[PDB]
C-alpha cells in the first residue's frame, strides 16, 4: 500500500464489511478471555490474535521463534511474580514492554482488517494494558514517575489508532480467581497477592468499562454466560453501535491509518521516548553489547531477505 | 551619515571640544537604536519602565562615545602625533573603562576596554590605508 | 457633480428622517421599560469570495466580444468558465458545500 | 473648493486609513475600510478610472471586507473597541490626522515638499492628458483586452482561483 | 553577471554548437574517473542505508550508479571546457580591441633595476 | 535534554515541548445555544416553552 | 603557583578561551529569548523598515 | 508628483506602520493587510490611467484577484486560531518560540 | 526461514533488466558520443 | 489530505516558483509569489496541530507582508520608470523597500525571527520544502535585480544573518531549530556574493541545498526531532548517525569536504573586490555554526549515549520505506571539493 495505491483508487471503505470488528475480550487474570475470544474468532469468522507477551515481537519477526531474555524484553514475568519489588526495576521495565508489545499486535491487528476486511478479536489491548499498571502502582511495586512515563507513552501513541468496537469483559470473582490460579499450578503464579488481583478488577471496572462504554456498547458477561459461546456471539451480531470513531471515519482518515500501522517503526517511535528512568535505561556499554549480539543472530544481519547465513541466495542481483 | 561626516570633518587631533561632541551624538544615535530594539523584542512593563532603560541605554552610549572623543583628541594634541592609532586604542579603552563603570563590574570594563580600544585601533588604520569594511563591487 | 448632488440629497434625506425618527418622537413622556457558537459554516462565505473573483474577471466580457481574436477571446473565456464549474464540482463532490 | 475634489477624497482615504490602522473593533475598522473604499472610487472616477474603481465598490467593498465582517460576527467580542475605548488608539488616530495635516500644510506652503519623494502642490487637474479617446473607454478596451492579449494572465490566475478553493478546503479541514 | 549577458547566447543551451569545435573531454579524463568514484560511492552508502551487503549486492544497482555518474559529468566537464574556453576567448579579444589599457611595458634586466637589500642581522 | 540549552531561570521553569501534539484546552470553541422557543411564539402555540 | 596555575589554568585560559566562549554564550541567550510572540518581533521589523530608510537612502 | 500620490503613499505608509504594530485582534491586522491592498490598486489604477498604459488597466484587477485570496487565507487561518484558543488573539500564538 | 516472505524475495527479473539495459544504453550512448565529438573537433580544427 | 491534492499543492509550489524564475514581467513574479504563499500554506499544515496552525498563521503574515511591500515597490519604479520588466531598479527608495520585502521572504535578519518557529511549527518534510524549495524564488528575483541592490544594505544583511544563525543556534536543542538558524546562516553566506558574483550565490545555494536534503532525509529516516531522540538512534541505525557526523562536518565548511568549496569561492570573490574585514568577520563567525554542529555530533554519533529497553524491539524491524536520492545526495554534499573548477556550468 501506499499514496500511489490511494491514487489508483484503492479505497478501505470498500474492503470493510460487518465482519470488520475489533473485539477485545478482556478480564482479571486466568479469568478464562482465551477461549472465549478463540470460540468468537471461530464463530464469527474473525482472525485470533493471542494475548500478546515479552516475545510478541520475535513471533512477528524472522524466524518467529522467541529470541533470549537479554536480546528480547529483558523482562521476566515470573520475577514480577516472585519479586515484585525489586531493585532491578524489572516490574516497570516489563509493563512496558507489554505496552509496546500491545501497540505492535493492535497495529498488526488493525493492519489485518484493513487489508482483509477480516475483524480481528484481541486478548486485552493497549486500551485496557494501564489496568495492570494502576495495580501495580497500588501495590507499590512501581514507582509514580514510571506511571507518568506510561501516561506519555500512551498519550502520544494510542490516540492516533481507533479503539475497538465490541468490548467483551468476561468477570470472575476475585476469590475464585485464586481458586483458579491454585487449580492451575503454576509456581510463580501462586504467588499472586489478593489486593494486586482485587486493583486489577477494580482499575477495570472502574475505568475501563465506563471509558469505553461512552465510545461503543460492552458486554460484560460472568464465568458461565461466557461458556455460552454462541450466545455471546449472537449478542455481538445483533450490537448496534451507531455512535463511535469507526462510521466517522472515511477512507482518508484509514489511509491515514493504513499507512501508520504498515510502518511498524512509526508505529513503535514514541515506545522509546528519551526520558531516563531508571527501571527502563540501558546503559551504552551494555545497550552496545546487546545490539551487537542481536546482529550476531542468524538472519539478523542485514535486511531480511539478504542474510546469506538462513539461505537467501542471488543476494549480488537482489 | 551626517554625525558621521561631522566627526570625520573635525581634523584629528583638533577642536576636541567638538569632536567629542560628535562623538557624543553618534554614541547617542546608537544608543537610541539599541533603546528602541530592547523596548521592541523585550516589552517594558510600563512607559516610565521604558523611558527609564531608554535614558539608560543612551546615557550609556553617549558617554562611551564623548569619552572616546575627548580622550582620542587630547591624546593626539598632548602627543602631537596626529595619525597614531595608540590615540584611539587609548581613546577605545577608556570608552570600555566607562562601560564597566556604567555597568559596575569590573569585569565588563576590563573587557571593554581590550575588546573596544583594539577595535579602534583597527577603525583608525582603516583610515589611515584605507581600508574597505563595504567595498563597492569592482571585481 | 450631478452624482455627488444625487449621493448627498440621498444621504441627507434618509439622516434627516433617521432625527426625525431618533429624536423627535423620543420627546413623547412615557416611563422607565427596564431592559456566539464558531460557525464553521463560514466556509460558504469564504467560496463566495473566491467565485465573487472569478465574477469580477467575468465583467469586462461585454467588451472582450469585440476583439478581432474572437476565437483566442472565446477559448480563454470558456476556459474561465469551465474552470469555475469545476471548482464547484469539487466542492460538490468532495461535501464542501455544506450548507447549514 | 472643486478644484481639489482629488486632494480633499485622497485625505478622507487617510483619514479612512488611519482609522482601521488604529485598530479598533474590527467593526470600526470595517467601517473605515468600507468609507476608504469609496473614497478611493470617487478617486479613481475622477481620473477617469469609472469601471476600475466601482470594482472597489463591488468586489472590495461588498467582497472581501463583506465576509471580513460576516467574520468579526461570528468571533464576537464582549465589547466594540472604539478610538476613545483604549489611549493609544485615540492618540495614534489624532497623531495619524495631524501627520496628514503636516504634509498636506507642509506641500501647500513649500511649493515643493520632499518627505521621501518630491511631491509638487500644483493641483492634480496639471497632470491631465489633452488627447482625445474618441469613440471607446481606454479603461473599458485595457480591461477587456485581458481575454485577447492576457490569456497568459487569464491562465495563472484561473488557476490561482482553482487552488485557492482548494487550500481553503484543506486549511478548514481541521482534521 | 558576467557571462550570463553574452550577445548571441541562446537561453537555456547546456552546449552551444561552437563547443563541438573543442576537444571533447578524454573518457580517462582524472575527473571522470572521480565522477564514476562518486557514483560507486553512492552506490555503497545506499547498500549500506538499505543494510544490504556494502560491497556484492546489488551490482547493477552499483553499475547504474556508476554510469549515470560518468555519463552526466562527460557533459558537464565539456560545459566546464566550454566555459572557461569562452573566457579565455573573451578576455583575448578584449585586450586586442583595447590596447592603450593593456599597454606592453618595457622590461629591464635585474642589473638595470634597484632592489633594496634588506639584511637579516 | 532540556528545552534549551543555556536555560535561564525563567526558561527553566518552562517544560519541553511536548513529543508529538499539544493538549487541547477544554473546549471554548462552541457549545449548544439554549433557547426558549415560546411561549409567546407564533409556532409555539402560546403555551408551550420548548427548552431546545 | 604561578606557570602552573595562575597563567595556564587560570589567566590565558580566561583570557582567550573562556571570555569568548562566555560572550558567545550571552549573545545565544539573547538572540533565543524563547518569546517567540508575533508582536514583538513584528515591531522590530517596523524598526527595521524606518533605519534601512534612514540609513541607506 | 502631484499630491494624490504623496496621499495613497503616506496611506500605504500607515498601512503597514499599522500591521507591523499589532495590539490584540488579528482581524485588525488582517483589516490592515486588505487596506494595503487598496491603496496598492488605488496608486497602480493612477498610474496606469494618467500614463494611458492601455494594455496595464487589467493588472489593478489581478493585483485585487490575489488581495482577495490572500484575505480568504487570513480568514480561513483565523478561523482556525479562534478554534484553537478560543480568540483571535495574536498573543495565543506563543507555543512556537525565538 | 522468516515467516514472512521476504519483501524482495527472490529476484525483480524486470528491475535488474530495466537497470543493466538503462546503464548498458547509457555507456554506449556515452562512447557514440564522444567519438562523434572526436569528429567533430577534429573537423572543426583540422 | 489526499495524495493527489497534496501532489497538486505541490505542483502549485514548484510552478509558483517557475513563473518566478521564468517570467519576465514584474507583475507575473509577484504573483508567483502569491501562489507559492497559497500553496505552501496547507502543505505546512498536512499533519494538523495547533503548532501547524500557529506557524503557518506566522508565515502567512510574514510572507503577505514581504509580498505587499515587494509589490508597493514594483508600483513605484513603475511609477518613475513605467517600465515592467524585471531589470534595473530606477528608483533607490523602491530598490530599498524591494530588498527588504526579499530579505523578509528569505528569512534574513532582522526578518528571522519566523524562520525556527516555522520550522519547528512543521514537520520535517515540510521544514525540508521550506528551507530548500522556498528559498529558489526570492534568491533568483535578488540575482536578476543584483545590479540595483545597494551593497551596504545586502553586506549587511548578510553579516547580521551569519552572526545570528551563528547565535541561535548554540541554544537550540531542538533539530529543527538547529537547521532552521544554519539555514539563516546560509543565507547570510549565499547574499554576501550577491552584490559581487551572482554564480557564487547559485553555487552556495546548491551545496546548501544537497546539504540540507541530506540533512533532511536523515533526520526523516531517524525519526528524531530532538538532540536526544538522535542520541537514541546509533543503536539502532548507526550507518544513519555516521552519515549524520559526515554531513554536519561538511555544513561546518570543514576542508576537505563539500562544504569548504562555497565558503572558499566566497572569499576569493570578496577579496577580488578588495573585502578582506567582510570575509575575515565571516568566516571567524561560521566558527559558532560549527560548535553546534560538533555538539550535535557529539551527542549523535562520535559518543554513545543511553538508550531505553524498548529499542530491543526496533531491531528486528527494518525501515519501511526508502529515500532514493540520499545517498547522492550525501555523496555530493561530502565529496564534490575536488570538482568545483566545474562551478563555470550554472555560470
Amino acid at each position: 500500500y501506499g499514496p500511489l495505491a490511494f491514487v489508483l483508487g484503492e479505497r478501505t471503505t470498500r474492503k470493510l464489511t460487518e465482519t470488520s470488528k475489533v473485539i477485545t475480550v478482556d478480564g482479571n487474570i486466568c479469568s478464562g478471555k482465551g477461549r472465549l475470544a478463540r470460540e468468537i474468532a471461530e464463530k464469527l469468522g474473525l482472525r485470533h490474535f493471542p494475548e500478546a507477551g515479552i516475545h510478541y515481537a520475535d513471533s512477528t519477526t524472522g524466524d518467529g521463534k522467541p529470541l533470549d531474555v537479554q536480546l528480547s524484553g529483558n523482562c521476566s514475568l515470573e520475577k514480577f511474580y516472585d519479586d515484585p519489588k525489586s531493585n532491578d526495576g524489572n516490574s516497570y521495565r516489563l509493563q512496558s514492554w507489554l505496552y509496546a508489545s500491545r501497540l505492535l499486535q493492535y497495529a498488526d491487528a488493525l493492519e489485518h482488517l484493513l487489508s482483509t476486511g477480516q475483524g480481528v478479536v484481541l486478548e486485552r489491548s493497549i486500551y485496557s494494558d494501564f489496568v495492570f499498571l494502576e495495580a501495580m502502582y497500588r501495590q507499590g511495586f512501581i514507582r509514580k514517575q514510571c506511571v507518568e512515563h506510561y501516561n506519555e507513552v500512551k498519550k502520544v501513541t494510542a490516540c492516533e489508532y481507533l479503539p475497538p468496537h465490541v468490548v467483551v469483559y468476561v468477570d470472575v470473582p476475585v476469590p475464585e480467581i485464586q481458586s483458579r490460579i491454585q487449580k492451575k499450578g503454576n509456581p510463580h503464579e501462586m504467588k499472586i497477592t489478593a489486593a494486586y488481583l482485587q486493583d486489577i478488577e477494580n482499575a477495570y471496572k472502574k475505568t475501563f468499562l465506563p471509558e469505553m462504554s461512552e465510545k461503543c456498547e460492552v458486554l460484560q458477561y460472568s464465568a458461565r454466560e461466557a461458556e455460552d459461546a454462541e450466545k455471546v456471539v449472537e449478542d455481538i451480531e445483533y450490537l448496534k453501535c451507531d455512535k463511535g470513531p469507526w462510521p466517522d471515519q472515511d477512507d482518508r482518515t484509514f489511509h491515514r491509518l493504513r499507512m501508520l500501522v504498515q510502518n511498524k517503526l512509526e508505529v513503535l517511535n514514541y515506545t522509546t521516548i528519551p526520558v531516563y528512568l531508571p527501571e527502563i535505561t540501558i546503559g551504552a556499554h551494555q545497550s552496545d553489547r546487546v545490539f551487537q549480539k542481536f546482529t550476531e543472530l542468524p538472519g539478523r544481519k542485514y535486511s531480511p531477505g539478504y542474510n546469506e547465513d538462513v539461505g537467501d541466495k542471488w543476494i549480488w542481483l537482489k | 551619515k551626517t554625525l558621521l561626516h561631522k566627526y570625520s570633518d573635525i581634523p584629528e587631533g583638533t577642536e576636541c571640544h567638538r569632536k567629542a561632541y560628535a562623538s557624543t551624538s553618534i554614541g547617542g544615535a546608537t544608543g537610541l537604536i539599541v533603546s528602541a530594539y530592547s523596548i521592541a523584542l523585550k516589552p517594558p512593563a510600563s512607559f516610565l519602565e521604558g523611558v527609564a532603560r531608554t535614558g539608560r541605554y543612551t546615557f550609556t552610549s553617549a558617554a562611551i562615545g564623548a569619552i572616546f572623543g575627548l580622550t582620542s583628541c587630547i591624546s593626539a594634541q598632548v602627543r602631537e602625533k596626529p595619525d597614531d592609532p595608540l590615540n584611539y586604542f587609548i581613546g577605545g579603552c577608556a570608552g570600555g573603562l566607562t562601560l564597566g563603570a556604567r555597568t559596575r563590574s569590573y569585569g565588563i570594563g576590563a573587557a571593554a576596554c581590550a575588546y573596544m580600544g583594539l577595535t579602534a585601533a583597527l577603525v583608525k588604520m582603516g583610515q589611515l590605508e584605507g581600508w574597505q569594511v563595504f567595498a563597492e563591487p569592482k571585481v | 457633480m450631478n452624482i455627488m448632488l444625487t449621493l448627498l440629497t440621498n444621504v441627507t434625506l434618509a439622516s434627516l428622517l433617521v432625527l426625525i425618527a431618533f429624536w423627535l418622537p423620543q420627546l413623547n413622556a412615557y416611563s422607565e421599560k427596564t431592559s456566539p457558537f464558531s460557525m464553521k459554516f463560514f466556509l460558504v462565505a469564504i467560496t463566495f469570495l473566491l467565485f465573487d473573483l472569478e465574477i469580477a474577471l467575468l465583467l469586462p466580457l461585454p467588451w472582450a466580444s469585440q476583439t478581432n481574436n474572437l476565437k483566442t477571446m472565446l477559448t480563454m473565456a470558456l476556459f474561465l468558465l469551465i474552470l469555475l464549474a469545476a471548482s464547484l464540482a469539487y466542492e460538490w463532490t468532495q461535501k464542501g458545500l455544506e450548507w447549514a | 473648493m472643486t478644484m481639489y475634489i482629488a486632494f480633499i477624497l485622497s485625505t478622507i482615504f487617510v483619514i479612512g486609513f488611519v482609522g482601521f490602522s488604529s485598530k479598533p473593533s474590527p467593526i470600526y475598522g470595517g467601517l473605515g475600510l468600507i468609507v476608504s473604499g469609496g473614497v478611493g472610487c470617487g478617486i479613481v472616477l475622477n481620473f477617469g478610472g469609472s469601471f476600475l474603481g466601482l470594482m472597489v465598490f463591488l468586489i472590495y467593498l461588498g467582497g472581501m471586507l463583506v465576509v471580513f465582517g460576516y467574520t468579526t460576527a461570528m468571533a464576537t467580542e464582549m465589547y466594540p473597541e472604539v478610538w476613545v475605548s483604549n489611549k493609544t488608539v485615540f492618540g495614534a488616530f489624532v497623531s495619524g490626522l495631524m501627520m496628514e495635516f503636516c504634509m498636506v500644510y507642509y506641500a501647500l506652503k513649500e511649493e515643493e515638499v520632499e518627505i521621501i519623494f518630491k511631491f509638487n502642490g500644483l493641483g492634480d487637474w496639471v497632470i491631465y492628458d489633452t488627447g482625445d479617446s474618441g469613440f471607446f473607454s481606454e479603461e473599458a478596451m485595457g480591461i477587456a483586452a485581458l481575454y485577447s492579449y492576457g490569456t497568459w494572465l487569464v491562465i495563472v490566475t484561473g488557476w490561482s482561483l482553482l487552488i485557492g478553493v482548494v487550500v481553503i478546503m484543506e486549511i478548514t479541514r481541521g482534521n | 553577471t558576467m557571462m550570463s549577458g553574452r550577445p548571441g547566447r541562446v537561453p537555456l543551451q547546456f552546449l552551444p554548437n561552437e563547443a563541438r569545435s573543442l576537444p571533447p573531454p578524454k573518457l580517462t579524463d582524472p575527473r571522470l574517473v572521480y565522477m564514476g568514484f562518486l557514483g560507486y560511492c553512492s552506490g555503497l552508502i545506499d547498500n549500506a542505508i538499505r543494510r544490504r551487503p556494502v560491497v556484492s549486492a546489488g551490482l547493477h544497482r552499483q553499475l547504474l550508479y556508476v554510469t549515470s555518474f560518468v555519463f552526466f559529468g562527460y557533459y558537464l566537464l565539456k560545459r566546464q571546457d566550454y566555459m572557461y574556453a569562452l573566457r579565455d576567448h573573451d578576455m583575448f579579444a578584449y585586450v586586442k580591441s583595447h590596447p592603450e589599457d593593456f599597454p606592453e611595458k618595457d622590461k629591464k634586466t635585474y642589473g638595470e633595476i634597484l632592489e633594496e637589500f634588506h639584511p637579516v642581522r | 535534554g532540556g528545552a534549551v540549552m543555556y536555560p535561564t531561570k525563567e526558561t527553566a521553569h518552562w517544560k519541553p515541548p511536548p513529543w508529538n501534539d499539544v493538549d487541547p484546552p477544554k473546549d471554548t470553541l462552541v457549545s449548544n445555544l439554549t433557547l426558549n422557543f415560546g411561549p409567546q411564539h407564533p409556532a409555539a402555540h402560546g403555551v408551550l416553552r420548548l427548552v431546545m | 603557583k604561578s606557570a602552573s596555575s595562575l597563567l595556564d589554568l587560570i589567566w590565558l585560559e580566561t583570557i582567550l578561551p573562556k571570555t569568548t566562549s562566555f560572550i558567545q554564550m550571552k549573545m545565544s541567550i539573547m538572540v533565543s529569548n524563547q518569546k517567540g510572540l508575533i508582536k514583538l518581533y513584528f515591531l522590530s521589523f517596523l524598526i527595521t523598515i524606518m533605519i534601512s530608510m534612514t540609513l541607506f537612502n | 508628483m502631484p499630491l494624490v500620490y504623496m496621499n495613497i503613499i503616506m496611506a500605504f505608509a500607515i498601512a503597514l506602520a499599522g500591521l507591523l504594530m499589532y495590539r490584540s485582534h488579528l482581524m485588525s491586522s488582517l483589516l490592515c493587510l486588505e487596506g494595503m491592498m487598496l491603496s496598492l490598486f488605488i496608486m497602480s489604477t493612477l498610474i496606469i490611467l494618467n500614463t494611458h498604459f492601455t494594455l496595464a488597466n487589467m493588472m489593478p484587477i489581478i493585483l485585487l484577484v490575489f488581495a482577495a485570496c490572500e484575505a480568504a487565507l487570513g480568514l480561513s487561518l483565523l478561523v482556525m486560531v479562534s478554534n484553537t484558543y478560543g480568540t483571535d488573539y495574536v498573543q495565543n500564538l506563543n507555543l512556537l518560540q525565538c | 526461514f522468516y515467516i514472512r516472505e521476504p519483501p524482495h524475495g527472490s529476484p525483480d527479473w524486470l528491475k535488474v533488466g530495466l537497470t543493466l539495459g538503462t546503464s548498458v544504453f547509457l555507456w554506449i550512448y556515452l562512447i557514440k558520443q564522444h567519438k562523434e565529438d572526436v569528429l567533430e573537433y577534429k573537423r572543426r580544427n583540422g | 489530505m489526499n495524495p493527489i491534492i497534496y501532489t497538486t499543492l505541490i505542483m502549485t509550489v514548484m510552478s509558483g516558483t517557475m513563473l518566478v524564475m521564468i517570467s519576465s514581467h514584474w507583475l507575473l513574479i509577484w504573483i508567483g509569489f502569491e501562489m507559492n504563499l497559497l500553496a505552501m500554506i496547507p502543505v505546512l499544515m498536512k499533519n494538523f496541530n495547533p503548532r501547524a496552525t500557529e506557524a503557518a498563521t506566522k508565515y502567512f503574515l510574514t510572507q503577505a507582508t514581504a509580498s505587499m511591500m515587494l509589490m508597493m515597490a514594483i508600483i513605484i519604479n513603475l511609477l518613475y520608470s513605467g517600465q515592467w520588466t524585471i531589470t534595473k531598479m530606477f528608483n533607490p527608495v523602491a530598490m530599498t523597500m524591494m530588498t527588504m520585502a526579499l530579505a523578509m521572504k528569505l528569512g534574513l535578519s532582522p526578518f528571522h525571527f519566523w524562520v525556527p518557529e516555522v520550522t519547528q511549527g512543521i514537520s520535517l518534510q515540510a521544514g525540508l520544502l521550506l528551507l530548500t524549495w522556498q528559498k529558489l524564488a526570492p534568491l533568483s528575483v535578488l540575482c536578476q535585480i543584483s545590479q540595483s541592490i545597494n551593497p551596504n544594505l545586502m553586506l549587511t544583511m548578510a553579516m547580521l544573518s551569519i552572526l545570528i544563525g551563528g547565535w541561535g543556534g548554540l541554544n537550540q536543542t531542538q533539530l529543527r531549530k538547529i537547521m532552521a538558524y544554519s539555514s539563516i546562516a546560509h543565507m547570510g553566506w549565499m547574499t554576501a556574493v550577491l552584490p559581487y558574483n551572482t554564480t557564487m550565490t547559485i553555487l552556495n545555494l546548491l551545496i546548501y541545498i544537497t546539504m540540507t536534503l541530506a540533512m533532511f532525509m536523515l533526520l526523516i529516516h531517524s525519526s528524531a526531532t530532538t538532540t536526544l531522540s538522535l542520541s537514541h538512534t546509533w543503536n539502532k541505525m548507526p550507518v544513519i548517525t555516521s552519515l549524520m557526523m559526515v554531513t554536519l562536518l561538511s555544513m561546518g565548511g570543514l576542508p576537505p569536504l563539500s562544504g569548504f568549496m562555497p565558503k572558499w569561492m566566497i572569499i576569493q570573490e570578496m577579496t577580488k573586490n578588495e573585502s578582506i574585514i567582510m570575509p575575515t568577520l565571516m568566516a571567524m563567525t561560521a566558527l559558532l555554526n560549527l560548535y553546534f554542529y560538533m555538539r550535535l555530533a557529539y551527542s549523535s554519533s562520535l559518543t554513545m549515549f543511553p538508550s531505553t529497553n524498548n529499542m530491543k524491539m526496533k531491531w528486528q524491524f527494518e525501515h519501511t520505506k526508502q529515500m532514493k536520492l540520499l545517498p547522492t545526495m550525501i555523496v555530493l554534499s561530502t565529496l564534490v571539493l575536488p570538482m568545483t573548477p566545474a562551478l563555470s556550468s550554472l555560470n
